[PDB]
């Protein structure tokens, strides 16, 4: 049934202090593997 | 930073002894040439007026800044160290 009277954007209400950074986390085993500059840091 | 007074050639002299006078502690003198800077076009007006007058003198050759190579854009290089930290 089309309802287009209820907010279905509540999931955000029981975020914590870490669910971006835990999302962040979960997210590593999908990336691609980074480019590379070709040293450590730019005052290597 | 401005460049305005490395115009001209300058001619002086070699310094000499200043004393302090006894009065007063001032700085006193006996070189009569102790000020004299004489302004020219070319090092070879200075030349040309310290041979006729019988001054020997010494000629340091000029010099100019090297041109540089500037780029803003190498702050914020891919790979190199030129990368800057901080603007």
């Amino acid at each position: 049934p089309f309802d287009n009277t209820t907010y279905k954007n509540l999931q955000h209400h029981d975020y914590s202090t870490y669910t971006f950074l835990d999302l962040n986390l979960d997210l590593s085993k999908f990336r691609m593997p980074q480019p590379s500059s070709g040293r450590e840091s730019p005052r290597h | 930073s401005g460049v305005n007074n490395t115009k001209k050639w300058k001619m002086e002299f070699d310094t000499r002894e200043r004393w302090e006078n006894p009065l007063m502690g001032w700085a006193s003198t006996a070189d009569p040439l102790s000020n004299l800077v004489l302004t020219f076009s070319t090092k070879e007006d200075a030349v040309a007026f310290a041979e006729k007058n019988g001054w020997s003198y010494d000629v340091e050759e000029r010099k100019v800044p090297k041109p540089k190579s500037k780029s803003y854009g190498a702050n914020f290089s891919w790979n190199k160290r030129t990368r800057v930290s901080t603007k």
